[PDB]
């Protein structure tokens, strides 16, 4: 599926356990571990856009921020 | 530690050398806001199904209904 | 026009004697943007029942899950 | 339910043909229905409440869209 780093479905669990929403199933872990992967690469990627477009080599916090706005 | 790693890697990966060292904070708070937003919604669909623990199915209608 | 006597109705009852005549433009648009918000995902828990008409438990849901 | 006035059950199908997403049961037309009007009664009370903090007598577009922030 996915090509690259991911975080584990084992974290799924944690952040589940800490707001109190009970168990996951594996399935359902593993399919948010994937899907939040994709979507931090997707930030980081367009984080990444902006900063070079601003013609930076350093990726900063307002660079993320810009990107979490789209 | 795990996640913050993980972060790091998708930042080397995707070709970002450098960065502020509060990028990876950044990137793990998304993560539990998205992870959780998701899981709440999750909850409420697992409840109507009478479900005590959280489904593949749970999860991808949240997603689906929260945009895609 | 129904409508917007409604939104008139209701400006006058909770004693809002006068008010900018687009007062009533932007509550219809509002109508509008929270019943089609409301249902564009009771039509999303409508499909995967298999079902082809909205019922009272899809904007249940859409409604709680949208906040309440 | 509701006291005061209300917009219509009817009005409900009009808007679901709109942006097509087929019929809707009479229940659910009749509780969306009853749902804006409550949200619309909050939005215009909570927009004289902002009206009359600035110590004014007619309702602005302004007060309403902070009302709609909140
Ligand atoms: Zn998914
Ligand atoms: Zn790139
Ligand atoms: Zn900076
Ligand atoms: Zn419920
Ligand atoms: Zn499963
Ligand atoms: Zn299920
Ligand atoms: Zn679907
Ligand atoms: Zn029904
Ligand atoms: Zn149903
Ligand atoms: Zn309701
Ligand atoms: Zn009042
Ligand atoms: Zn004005």
């Amino acid at each position: 599926m996915l090509y690259g780093s991911s975080i584990s479905a084992e974290s799924m669990k944690v952040i589940a356990e800490s707001i109190g929403v009970g168990s996951l199933s594996d399935d359902a872990a593993k399919e948010l571990a994937e899907d939040v992967s994709i979507k931090l690469k997707r930030i980081v990627q367009d984080a990444a856009k902006f900063m070079n477009h601003a013609k930076r080599q350093k990726l900063s916090v307002r660079d993320i921020d810009m990107s979490l706005k789209v | 530690p795990k996640d913050a790693q993980v972060i790091m890697s998708i930042l080397k990966e995707l070709n970002v050398q450098e960065y502020e060292p509060r990028v990876v904070n950044q990137l793990l708070e998304f993560t539990f806001r998205y992870v959780t937003s998701i899981l709440d919604d999750a909850k409420v669909y697992a409840n109507h199904a009478r479900k005590k623990t959280i489904d593949l199915d749970d999860v991808r209608l949240a997603t689906e209904v929260t945009l895609d």
